[PDB]
């Protein structure tokens, strides 16, 4: 889990003016993962 | 490949020339004249898992 996210305000006063923003971001990532390997021989010989 | 018959087994010369087979549990006749003619048995058994 990231997550980056900003907020900015401005107001100024001389005239009025005012900015204000809000950014926000957020990323995820999951990877799973499974494997199941199994071998067998066998020999049997008779006389 | 076996071919065509080429020999006679079966020529008795003569003779009663009777052997028991202990594996049939019978008598048969062999020929007079082959060498040896026997019954035991073997086996062999070869088995694989891969």
């Amino acid at each position: 889990e990231a997550k980056h996210c900003v907020r900015i305000e401005t107001k100024k006063r001389v005239a009025k003016k005012t900015k204000v923003e809000h950014r926000c971001t957020t990323n995820k990532l999951s990877e799973k993962h499974e494997g199941s390997f199994i071998q067998g021989a066998e020999k049997s010989i008779s006389l | 490949q076996f071919r065509n018959r080429v020999i006679n087994t079966k020529s008795f010369g003569g003779q009663c020339r009777k052997v028991f087979s202990g594996d049939g549990k019978d008598f048969y006749r062999l020929s007079g004249n082959v060498l040896s003619y026997t019954f035991q048995v073997k086996i062999n058994n070869d088995f694989n898992y891969e």
